């Protein structure tokens, strides 16, 4: 059939309220399966200056014991009824969550809710971690591309605690302490902040009644507030790398913005390319075209970061040393263009293969049911895939062009160098070829 | 007819000139990014004749005398051998260009 | 006032040279007649146009 | 690594319009940009006259 | 890519003016080079208009 | 959705699955039993360059045309590939099948292979043999299977060192020519209808070497990388038996990867003897390959440079001990649902789904719900995991290694 047939059948996101702060978010479906999760809002946005990364420690210090059910007990369970426990964390977020069949969910909520409400620290194995945290800072600066992220918001967002780092300094680390972080536990954890997601083949009433059962009894009753986007630039010149990654960002819209909406028709556009793509050539993208035909880049993905109304939109490209401001001068040559002399196919591909890449995006267990979870992150609902079509189908060029001057023109923007990278000019020489006087 | 063109094509390859030089048709276009591609796309051993003949020609050219009068390499042996690879390649430039307007 | 003036004159690089040119102009109105004004001010008295008014 | 690096701090050097670190700077962009445009279309002007 | 790093006159420009790595040091007692440039177009410029009434 | 896909078999031998559900994604795949195992030594390290075929120009759409019209139609064209099967995925929405579908039956049944395509493929060969072979697992899998085989499925993914550039599009002509057969692909389409999908592979293909003997043996990668890379591998079973059923019993018996992100793994058998053995940091997991006529089963360790050897003989003596009879029908019954688990929830995603049912459906001729699949894991009793350990233990030894090899049992103490 066609967009309005198959768009119409869609599950509805069946929402519920538990009246202590609790967001639950069924989706029933058709396949069966489970994903149950656990989405609280506590990064190193929400943290202090004096606990950097001290949830990135609860997240290694979660698994490993609780009040009631134990940490070899938890995990064993876990394969007693042949689950697969996950967990992941941002500077802002922090997510737990289980990949199993919907009846091994009361289980899940039982287990999961004891890790919510009565965790717990031990001194033995808080050294044990401790020395873990050690070990993988040590095996986790190898790969260089979070090194870059980390250190472009480093840059980006300065003297502001929104560019905490996400596991501190290291003397932060060995610092951690039990009553600090029983402290920590005690202030973020807890009530208004919590979304319960379900999603597969189940159902919403039981789930709702047994989640009324284990969330029974939190008693949790002046954070989240803007910071600053300086604009600056870092560059570590390390000779030693085999090659160049360098990213460039300016400020992005955030979540509730139509412009949001055009950034990812934008991005849509540029993307990430990579270079072992088959046929690099004869692509739509001029960018492709231009930079494989010249060699110049090993890749490059070009994209939007949305926190809370705020963030960053950007790019990092890879490439060898000798291929840095060539790369930088048609990246910059892209950008103009979609500014000042936008056309329409651009507008067309971008929206094709952002509608492409989203409903291959909404698909399997992990990417739907992360989608619930960022979904009622910020938005106070989730959204169907229909009102994405809606607000892709309401934007043409015109407003394409009207973001592209709002945001990119004659800006001053936030430059991470890292490896050889003496080859890229100094910060003015991108200032005043970022807007174009044509040349 | 066709006995007035053949005779007419007979008598502009007499007076063309490349026949005295022992050359052919391909040997001497002139050259932009589509032709060049065309003579990167030739099979090799007809790319070695092609440049055999062309260093003939250049020597030929050097000392300012022509080859004898049967080392002429006549009319209606003349290889048309970059004809389908140029065609094609003019053909996909014109492919590119309607497209892109 | 300033915003303004960045969203007047200060998005396209050709309303840029025009609203210099354009400053150039209202500059040499302005600046010539101040320039003659302050010169032949210092100088009341012994001036040419003091014998031109007589004569 | 890179998780050691702590960014020196710049007050010294930064405009006093934009020593308020919460309240984001999509505001006060164009105030500093017509400024420094405005003292370069005043030398441009004096330079072309 | 660019006009400039493939022009085989804006070559001599770029790696003349544009992209010539120059040191982060100098005061403005290196700026005389440029000084007598300047000095010595306007003195051929002003002869020339000297030259032309003499 | 009370609906349900639909096995049809085309008189000269292939096989279409079509589904019909209510959301957009739409993938047709096709899957060729062409793998890199129908190719000799005179052509040693093809499957890589036909993989890479992609931007090729066909009889009906040239190469700019066909690069351009997918792209902006906004489609995806993947192409995966195993030593037994070659699969041409395309994903897009159910507004974007029709001319996909066109694109992909050109690639299909339209090959040119024209020379400076060729050329400029064969430093895409180096390229991505760089970008593969640098993660050293693959490595490490590619000369167990050299190691293990004495005949065509000792053969690789990729291409080895000197066959780049010297592979020519003949052998191209001649493989796809005399490979690329009617009774050996299967067109599974989701999200599309089945009389169209009908139409297309009724009208539109019309065309219509031995076994792989074990050979026992072992490979090695001097590397220095202080990390050693062993695959201890011997031979199990040909797929879809009930025995290579008891052998993926066997493998969630031992023990797989972590389930539990940063897990103890106690379930696993071999982990939790090494690491209550040595106490150093590792990896001990399973791994089992079966296919179409033999099949590979063994351990892979991961471990450091100076004590590999304590690895190697703790592993081997958990695992004999396991092959006399120590086993508790409870923690089968665990392994019965570590492989439930995997079977669900590994094909639920849209790929995986695409990726194993028509490689069954290629392979068994026919589909299978995944109910009786879950209910044949459950009918497999303990006979046959205990004769299956013996069965490693006593059976011939394929090895391959990576990394320091100056602690590592070679022949004797294996």
């Amino acid at each position: 059939a066609t967009y309005a047939q198959a768009l119409q059948s869609v599950p509805e996101t069946q929402v519920s309220q538990l009246d202590n702060g609790l967001r639950v978010a069924s989706e029933q479906s058709s396949q069966p399966t489970c994903t149950v999760g656990v989405w609280i809002d506590a990064g190193s946005r929400y943290e202090t200056e004096k606990n950097n990364g001290a949830g990135y420690f609860v997240e290694h210090l979660a698994f490993k014991g609780t009040k009631n059910r134990p940490g070899n007990a938890l995990e064993k369970e876990v394969e007693s009824m042949g689950a697969h426990l996950n967990a992941y964390s941002t500077r802002e977020h922090t997510a737990y969550y289980i990949k199993a069949l919907s009846k091994d969910l009361p289980k899940a909520v039982e287990l999961l809710a004891d890790i919510v409400q009565n965790c717990s620290l031990e001194d033995s194995q808080i050294e044990k971690e401790r020395d873990v945290i050690l070990q993988e800072l040590q095996e986790n600066d190898t790969s260089m591309r979070d090194v870059v992220f980390n250190y472009l918001h480093a840059t980006a967002f300065q003297g502001t605690p929104l560019a905490q780092s996400v596991e501190g300094p290291s003397e932060n680390v060995r610092k951690l302490s039990r009553a600090d972080l029983t402290e920590y536990l005690s202030r973020h954890y807890k009530a208004p902040r919590m979304v319960l997601a379900a999603a597969g083949g189940l159902e919403h009433r039981q789930l709702l009644d047994l989640a009324q059962k284990h969330f029974s009894g939190l008693s949790g009753t002046p954070t989240l507030t803007p910071c600053r986007f300086t604009g600056s630039e870092i560059r570590h010149r390390e000779d030693g790398l085999p090659l160049a990654h360098v990213a460039i960002a300016v400020e992005g819209p955030g979540w509730a913005n139509p412009d949001n909406v055009a950034l990812q028709v934008a991005n849509a556009i540029i993307g990430h390319y990579d270079c072992t793509y088959g046929g690099g050539m004869h692509l739509s993208s001029p960018l492709a075209s231009v930079a494989v035909t010249n060699k110049l880049c090993q890749s490059f993905q070009t994209f939007n970061i949305c926190y809370a109304d705020t963030g960053l939109l950007g790019a990092h490209f890879v490439c060898d040393h000798m291929s840095i401001d060539d790369m930088m001068f048609v990246l910059q040559g892209q950008w103009m263009r979609l500014c000042t002399s936008a056309t329409e196919s651009e507008v067309v591909r971008g929206k094709n293969l952002l509608r492409n890449a989203l409903v291959s995006h909404l698909d399997g267990t992990t990417p739907v049911c992360e989608d619930i979870g960022r979904s009622l992150l910020t938005y106070g609902r989730r959204i169907p895939l229909a009102e994405w079509e809606s607000r892709i189908a309401e934007v043409d060029a015109r407003v394409v062009r009207e973001v592209c001057s709002k945001y990119f023109y004659d800006q001053c923007p936030a430059v991470a160098g890292f490896g050889p990278i003496e080859q890229l000019p100094d910060y003015n020489r991108i200032r005043s070829g970022m807007f174009w006087l044509r040349f | 007819s066709s006995k007035w063109l053949e005779g007419i094509r007979k008598w502009y390859y007499n007076a063309a000139g490349f026949n005295k030089l022992g050359l052919m048709r391909d040997d001497t276009i002139h050259e932009n990014d589509d032709v060049k591609e065309a003579i990167r796309r030739l099979p090799e051993n007809l790319y070695n004749d092609r440049v055999f003949r062309i260093k003939r020609a250049l020597d030929l050219s050097m000392r300012q005398q022509i080859l004898p009068k049967e080392q002429w390499t006549k009319y209606e042996e003349d290889k048309f051998y970059l004809e389908p690879y140029l065609k094609e390649v003019i053909r996909e430039r014109k492919e590119r260009e309607e497209w892109t307007k | 006032l300033t915003a303004r003036l960045y969203s007047l004159l200060f998005r396209r690089t050709s309303t840029f040279a025009l609203t210099i040119v354009v400053g150039a102009l209202f500059f040499e109105r302005a600046f010539d007649q101040g320039a003659d004004a302050i010169y032949e001010h210092i100088n009341e008295g012994k001036l040419w146009k003091h014998i031109k008014h007589k004569y | 690594s890179h998780t050691d690096i702590k960014v020196p701090d710049f007050s010294d050097y930064r405009r006093p319009e934009v020593l308020d670190s919460t309240k984001s700077s999509k505001e006060s962009s164009e105030a500093r940009k017509g400024f420094s445009y405005l003292i370069t279309a005043t030398t441009t002007v004096g330079v072309a006259y | 890519i660019n006009i400039r790093k493939t022009h085989p006159l804006m070559k001599i420009v770029n790696n003349a003016f544009i992209d010539l790595p120059a040191p982060s040091n100098i005061s403005s007692w290196w700026n005389f080079g440029s000084l007598l440039g300047i000095c010595l177009i306007l003195q051929i410029l002003t002869g020339l208009f000297l030259a032309m009434h003499y | 959705h009370p609906q349900d896909l639909e096995f049809t078999r085309l008189p000269n031998g292939l096989v279409i699955a079509s589904l019909e559900n209510y959301a957009p994604a739409s993938r047709i795949g096709l899957f060729i039993k062409a793998g890199s195992r129908y190719e000799n030594f005179n052509n040693l390290g093809t499957s890589h360059l036909l993989r890479l075929a992609s931007s090729l120009t066909t009889k009906g759409a040239s190469s700019f045309k066909i690069t351009r019209g997918i792209e902006a139609v906004g489609g995806k064209l993947s192409v995966t590939s195993t030593r037994e099967n070659m699969a041409y995925t395309v994903e897009c929405l159910r507004d974007d099948v029709d001319i996909l579908m066109e694109f992909l039956l050109n690639v299909t049944t339209a090959p040119e292979f024209r020379r400076w395509e060729v050329a400029a493929l064969q430093s895409q060969l180096r390229i991505d043999k760089a970008v593969a072979f640098q993660n050293p697992q693959a490595h490490v899998i590619e000369n167990l299977h050299a190691a293990a085989y004495r005949n065509a499925l000792a053969n690789s993914l990729y291409c080895p060192d000197y066959r780049i550039g010297k592979v020519t599009p003949d052998e191209l002509h001649d493989y796809v020519q005399n490979h690329f057969t009617s009774a050996r692909m299967a067109l599974i389409g989701l999200g599309v209808s089945h009389p169209v999908l009908k139409q297309v592979a009724e009208q539109f293909l019309n065309i219509r070497g031995a076994k792989a003997k074990y050979r026992g043996g072992e490979i090695r990668e001097q590397n220095g990388d202080s990390l050693v890379h062993a695959a201890l591998v011997a031979e199990s079973a040909a797929i879809g038996s009930a025995e290579a059923n008891a052998f993926s019993v066997l493998q969630h018996v031992l023990g797989a990867g972590p389930h539990v992100k940063r897990g103890s793994n106690a379930t696993s058998s071999l982990y939790q003897a090494v690491a209550k053995g040595v106490h150093q940091p590792f990896d001990v997991s399973a791994f089992n390959a079966s296919y179409s006529d033999s099949g590979l089963f063994g351990f892979y360790t991961i471990s450091q440079a100076a004590s590999a050897g304590d690895v190697i003989k703790a592993a081997y003596n958990q695992v004999k001990t396991i092959a006399q009879g120590n086993l508790s029908n409870p923690d089968v019954q665990a392994a019965k649902n570590k492989l439930k688990a995997g079977y669900l929830m590994s094909v639920e995603s849209s790929e995986g789904f695409l990726d194993e049912v028509g490689c069954q459906a290629l392979a068994a001729g026919s589909y299978t719900p995944p109910s009786t699949v879950l209910q044949q894991i459950d009918a497999v009793a303990d006979a046959d995991v205990i004769n299956a350990a013996k069965k490693f233990v006593s059976g011939r030894k394929s090895m391959a290694a990576s990394g320091n090899l100056g602690h590592t049992p070679f022949i004797d103490e294996l």
